[PDB]
């Protein structure tokens, strides 16, 4: 079920958070498959993290995605993991 | 090395109000979450409210929900609890808690060191310290009653008398005051003698007793 | 508000049993349920996160089960560490609730209570009140009845009652029951008297004395 | 990853427009939206400087007459109405695979 | 402000040290890079640390010949280089990252010459 999903919408949609919709939507339409499965919703955010890990080359602009992204779940009406390492 | 560093609290009047403090270290204070949850005497744990790292999301146990006000100060590192017509149901030990993890379902993890808050009208009393007298083994005892506030420690025969000793936890009576026994089993035989006195002191007071406890007319 | 609620309430085991506690909520929490253990004057300790999930540092024989509104908390070994109370904890939805709460205590052989009545003191009566204690004595299980008569009439509203934990050399309890008057209700009665229920006891066990007497 | 670049040399008439293209081996489109393209300047005696990144944004310092475009693999840094102080070579630079840049073209002053 | 020091003529197969003084912004918040610039060949990228040293990546030309590494107590990018080679003689130039993949603030630059 993880292998099948399209996580692009949520990588453009957090960089566009972060330089300051189309893919916002989509974004939550693509996490709300792992909605209350808190070990799948994890491996989501974590993937975004891994792809987006080289182009954060900054620290204010790490922790502001990382922020961004650890409230991803929550902007979609959908609950985080309680634990999950994104680093 | 994650440290939780409360502050403030103690004797307070019903009505009254206190602000809890806690000062943390150790982590990302400004993107984690925090909580305050209390224990009563002798109850269970009572989650009471948790504010989010920014601190636009708060909860209220409904308990507590339009009496406490939680907030924080991320420069400061610290989480404070405003606590506005307290009653005597508040009373309990507080605690600081930080979650396992930055998002708003991570579970409480470390904890502070916890806080005793007291709510009570009642002024500092050194308590009265009666005896309870014999009638196998035989049984006596001394009655200390109407102090305030806890604690007060009980020995026999200045600590030479250990076993057979039951000092029960004390009770909050209507008045306010506390009260509790504290008894000893021994023979028979060694009653007349043997002469048992016990040491109650109450260092709030600063009172020390030595009452003996012997047979009856 | 979700409601948490835990059985039992109170159990004995011995070291090497198989214990089960049991938490169920008031609607779906999905698997947003957490374990704490607490011992006496110590901060709860995380033992399971998300229902299955251990702790670093947890020992295995703590094992979590259990998704929507049961949930269960498995102890397969007792251990000398583990008598402690627990409790049941949800993160799924806020204000976040605990259980009740589950006192995990020592099993042991039934023990009868030695039971011992003290009339107020002199010295007492002296200042306008009157403190009659009934107390059991090194007794095992924690279940007892204690009933104050008065000149045979039932009392109801003037006692309190205090037990103690478990006693580290034999594991019994003792309680004591304190009924108050005031002197002047104390003295317009005889009789005073305990009687006491308890499964060690081939029969209910009643103490009494006489206002005047010794 | 390979870029190149046409011209390699655009001898300019000031005051009028000017365009340098610029094309990658592979595209330059991220799993974000980003097109991680970048154009620098270095000018004679000078190291090379920011003109535009990650395709269309451009730099602080750098005044609006400079644009960039693209999608995919082309990219064009066009340039309003040439003026002093803009000479030199012209490297363009892709930051997807790791960092490679272009051969550079020549701002000569026709 | 990047002031960069070392970088003389070295033999083949020596070993040298590069380093980079930061001046006029927050150097704890920002990924550093080196860049060379050949004589005859264009603009090659060398190395990477992320700014708190946790990551480091290196171009495949010169990999496992240089070692990156930053000291955020005193400011200072460090490439410390062994094995050079005639193909790794150019001006090195301490590049300052903008926070998302690109090359913000170059330094001034400093010779490495890889000769007998």
């Amino acid at each position: 079920q993880l292998e099948r999903a399209n996580l692009r919408p949520c990588e453009q949609h957090l960089m566009q958070k972060i330089q300051r919709s189309q893919h916002q939507e989509r974004c939550c339409n693509e996490l709300n498959e792992f909605e209350n499965n808190q070990r799948c919703m994890c491996e989501a955010l974590q993937q975004i993290m891994e792809n987006q890990s080289d182009r954060l080359q900054g620290r204010q602009q790490e922790q502001q995605f990382k922020r961004e992204l650890r409230n991803l779940p929550q902007q979609c009406g959908l609950r985080a993991p309680q634990r999950c390492d994104l680093d | 090395q994650v440290q939780l560093v409360q502050s403030g609290g103690g004797l307070v009047k019903p009505g009254g109000s206190l602000r809890l403090s806690c000062t943390a270290s150790g982590f990302s204070f400004s993107d984690s979450y925090m909580s305050w949850i209390r224990q009563a005497p002798g109850k269970g744990l009572e989650w009471l409210t948790y504010i989010s790292g920014s601190g636009e999301i708060i909860s209220y146990a409904d308990s507590v929900k339009g009496r406490f006000t939680i907030s924080r100060d991320n420069a400061k590192k610290s989480v404070y609890l405003q606590m506005d017509s307290l009653r005597a149901e508040d009373t309990a030990v507080y605690y600081c808690a930080r979650p396992s993890d930055y998002f708003e379902t991570s579970e409480e993890l470390d904890w502070g060191q916890g806080t005793l808050v007291t709510v009570s009208s009642a002024s500092t009393k050194g308590p009265s310290v009666f005896p309870l007298a014999p009638s196998g083994t035989a049984a006596l005892g001394c009655l200390v009653k109407d102090y305030f506030p806890e604690p007060v420690t009980v020995s026999w025969n200045s600590g030479a008398l250990t076993s057979g000793v039951h000092t029960f936890p004390a009770v909050l009576q209507s008045s306010g005051l506390y009260s509790l026994s504290s008894v000893v089993t021994v023979p028979s035989s060694s009653l007349g003698t043997q002469t048992y006195i016990c040491n109650v002191n109450h260092k709030p007071s600063n009172t020390k007793v030595d009452k003996r406890v012997e047979p009856k007319s | 508000e979700i409601v948490m609620t835990q059985s039992p309430s109170s159990l004995s085991a011995s070291v090497g049993d198989r214990v089960t506690i049991t938490c169920r909520a008031s609607q779906s929490i999905s698997t947003y349920l957490n374990w704490y253990q607490q011992k006496p004057g110590k901060a709860p300790n995380l033992l399971i996160y998300a229902a299955s999930s251990l702790h670093s540092g947890v020992p295995s024989r703590f094992r979590g089960s259990g998704s929507g509104t049961d949930f269960t908390l498995t102890i397969t070994s007792l251990q000398p560490d583990d008598f402690a109370t627990y409790y049941c904890h949800q993160s799924y939805s806020a204000p976040r609730t605990f259980g009740q709460g589950t006192k995990l205590e020592i099993k042991r052989t039934v023990a009868a209570p030695s039971v011992f009545i003290f009339p107020p003191s002199d010295e007492q009566l002296k200042s306008g009140t009157a403190s009659v204690v009934c107390l059991l004595n090194n007794f095992y299980p924690r279940e007892a009845k204690v009933q104050w008569k008065v000149d045979n009439a039932l009392q109801s509203g003037n006692s309190q009652e205090s037990v103690t934990e478990q006693d580290s050399k034999d594991s019994t309890y003792s309680l004591s029951s304190t009924l108050t008057l005031s002197k002047a209700d104390y003295e317009k009665h005889k009789v005073y008297a305990c009687e006491v229920t308890h499964q060690g006891l081939s029969s209910p066990v009643t103490k009494s004395f006489n206002r005047g007497e010794c």
